[PDB]
RNA sequence: GUUUAUUAAAAACACAGCACUGUGCAAACACGAAAGUGGACGUAUACGGUGUGACGCCUGCCCGGUGCCGGGAGGUUAAU
């Protein structure tokens, strides 16, 4: 489903408010993109469905650090 | 048997392969029991007007005595050869051997 | 994105700079290839303090034996087989694949992706001035001839 | 080939048949057949996604070689066969190695003619070459859109494609719709037009003839109630509306193409 | 031929034919939150939509209104 594998971001629900303040249900979807990440340690590419924020997290930390957290959570990659 | 006069002009970049073209066609006519009468090779001549944005086309003239089917397959070869520009086949009603 | 380089980069590299590249440039090209690593303080000392010379020597002793082409002309102007008809007109074209294997001993010596074809794949009988990029600044200029056998 | 039926009964008065005496009378080549079950225009969800589909005669599927990738080996046509799946006729060809295949039958093709594919093939009809060895101006059909894809353009009866230009890696094609389109020059095409050009001259003559082609009746939107169609309602032949599809989209001229992915290949749209 | 099972069988619907229009194929379009599926194992002599409705002779004028198509100079104009 539309879940970021790194940050856990998933579709949240909110309202569309019009100028007349009419409320209709809507979903806020994460900015998800499949991306092949180069794992320097393992000499391979790992594809992850990540949000754009998830990509920024992977740049800030390491890819190995994020993979370790993914392995800890049981998230298979 | 019918007498034909074949003039075909060649791109002036394949002109060094013109002799390869010549003996291929003559073998076709002779192989089909024809006979070449003239085989003048005029070389690199100025065109009177640009053909396919060219000049210096390489003219080859040959008077042959072949049956119809050989001539059409020869014309077909000229048609599908992009090194040949503006072939021209004509009946001559007589074998022609005198120089041009 | 701040990144510390590991080799010579054409327009921003001096093998040790901390240039600010776009994230896509580092993430998709610079890092997956052996060219740069992220400029975390962990790496900066772990780059500068101990390898500021050994990867310099490794790159220099690797640029050597790469700048040593020894294949500027392998044997002669190499002649390659192909199937074609009359009037030149290569039926089966010659590409980076065929050039590499034929120029070497069945392709073992040299890889396939370092062959540069300014005229694209070869489509006519004749000799052509193909390049060969063995290393980031290496231009081998073998003349390859193709014959219709 | 085109025969008018005599008016021995209504439903026969206007029938015009396309009779081809060279079509093989008998059964198709069994090894090249497979089941082709009807859908009635229903999809995965079992819902009608295409209207006016259902019924008609049962049809077996003929495995037609669109790829034409048996290069160098000559083939001889043995039969012209009727194909219920396409408007074109198909030809059973026997290769020298003993393999039989179905191909689209070009216009001038009959039993005994020789065909082959590959870069070295001749320019006679029925031959398949990449559109790099085919001369510019030639009339081709069964045109590949990607190298090795198989051939998707100019397959209907009587259709063909004109090679208009060749700018190196690409070739410009005039499609039967009048559209100019770029196609990679390594894509393959079969020389000549598709046969059975008189296919468009047939007249079904009666409602039943369309019914047994798997075509169910079309109800005009204006004949419906407002709840069924945007057209519909009124006390006797009222329209007063801009013509639209059953889903409200304007018909009678409104571009529905929106790709942005293949526009780089379209030199000029049809007109 | 079809139709208001159970007050309407018809001039209604359909129809073969005709025309317009969309669609170059990962087609348009439709069903699907999506995957996917139908279209179609089809490829513009095809497919969808719309109107008309065998056939014969024909189908005139109006683009002001509304719609659609094309253009983009200029005016106005969102987030930023
Ligand atoms: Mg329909
Ligand atoms: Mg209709
Ligand atoms: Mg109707
Ligand atoms: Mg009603
Ligand atoms: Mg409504
Ligand atoms: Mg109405
Ligand atoms: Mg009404
Ligand atoms: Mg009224
Ligand atoms: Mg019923
Ligand atoms: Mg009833
Ligand atoms: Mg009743
Ligand atoms: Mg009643
Ligand atoms: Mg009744
Ligand atoms: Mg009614
Ligand atoms: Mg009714
Ligand atoms: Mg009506
Ligand atoms: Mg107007
Ligand atoms: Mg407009
Ligand atoms: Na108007």
């Amino acid at each position: 489903s539309r879940v970021c594998q790194v940050t856990g971001k998933r579709p949240v629900t909110g309202n569309n408010r019009s100028h007349a303040l009419n409320a209709t249900k809507r979903r806020f979807l994460p900015n998800l993109h499949s991306h092949r990440f180069w794992v320097e340690s393992e000499k391979r590419f790992v594809t992850l469905r990540v949000s754009a924020k998830g990509m920024r997290v992977i740049d800030k930390k390491g890819i190995d650090t994020v993979l370790a957290e993914l392995r800890a959570r049981g998230e298979k990659y | 048997m019918r007498h034909y006069e074949i003039v075909f002009m060649v791109h002036p970049d394949q002109s060094e392969q013109v002799p390869g073209m010549i003996e291929r066609y003559t073998a076709a006519i002779t192989g089909a029991e024809g006979k070449i009468h003239r085989l003048e090779d005029w070389g690199r001549r100025q065109l009177a007007y640009p053909i396919n944005k060219l000049h210096k086309a390489h003219y080859v003239l040959m008077n042959v005595e072949a049956p119809q089917e050989v001539i059409d397959e020869l014309e077909t070869t000229f048609r599908f050869n992009d090194a040949v520009i503006r072939s021209m086949v004509m009946r001559t009603k007589h074998a022609v051997t005198e120089a041009s | 994105m701040q990144v510390i380089l590991l080799d010579k980069v054409a327009n921003l590299g001096s093998l040790g700079d901390q240039v600010n590249v776009k994230a896509g440039y580092a993430r998709n090209f610079l890092v997956p290839q052996g060219k740069a690593v992220p400029a975390t303080k962990k790496n900066i000392e772990f780059f500068e303090a101990r390898r500021a010379e050994l990867e310099a020597k490794l790159a220099e002793v690797l640029a050597a034996a790469n700048a040593r082409a020894e294949k500027i002309n392998a044997l002669e102007t190499v002649t390659i087989a192909s199937k074609a008809g009359d009037e030149g007109k290569l039926f089966g074209s010659i590409g980076t694949r065929d050039i590499a294997d034929a120029v070497t001993a069945a392709g073992v010596e040299v890889a396939k992706s370092e062959v540069r074809l300014p005229n694209g794949v070869l489509r006519t009988t004749g000799e052509h001035e193909v390049s060969f990029q063995v290393h980031s600044e290496v231009f081998a200029k073998v003349i390859v001839n193709v014959v219709a056998e | 080939a085109v025969v008018k039926c005599k008016p021995t009964s209504p439903g026969r008065r206007h029938v015009v048949k396309v009779v081809n005496p060279e079509l093989h009378k008998g059964k198709p080549f069994a090894p090249l057949l497979e089941k082709n079950s009807k859908s009635g225009g229903r999809n995965n969800n079992g819902r009608i996604t295409t209207r006016h589909i259902g019924g008609g005669h049962k049809q077996a599927y003929r495995i037609v070689d669109f790829k034409r990738n048996k290069d160098g080996i000559p083939a001889v046509v043995e039969r012209l066969e009727y194909d219920p799946n396409r408007s074109a006729n198909i030809a059973l060809v026997l290769y020298k190695d003993g393999e039989r295949r179905y191909i689209l039958a070009p216009k001038g093709l009959k039993a005994g003619d020789q065909i082959q594919s590959g870069v070295d093939a001749a320019i006679k009809p029925g031959n398949t070459l990449p559109m790099r060895n085919i001369p510019v101006g030639s009339t081709v059909h069964n045109v590949e859109m990607k190298p090795g894809k198989g051939g998707q353009l100019a397959r209907s009866a009587g259709t063909y494609v004109q090679i208009v230009a060749r700018d190196g890696a690409y070739v410009t094609l005039r499609l039967r719709s009048g559209e100019m389109r770029k196609v990679e020059a390594d894509c393959r095409a079969t020389l000549g037009e598709v046969g059975n050009a008189e296919h468009m001259l047939r007249v079904l003559g009666k409602a039943g003839a369309a019914r047994w082609r798997g075509v169910r009746p079309t109800v005009r939107g204006t004949a419906m109630n407002p709840v069924d169609h945007p057209h519909g309602g009124g006390e006797g032949r009222n329209f007063g509306k801009h013509p639209v599809t059953p889903w409200g989209v304007q018909t009678k001229g409104k571009k529905t193409r929106s790709n942005k992915r293949t526009d780089k290949f379209i030199v000029r749209r049809r007109s």
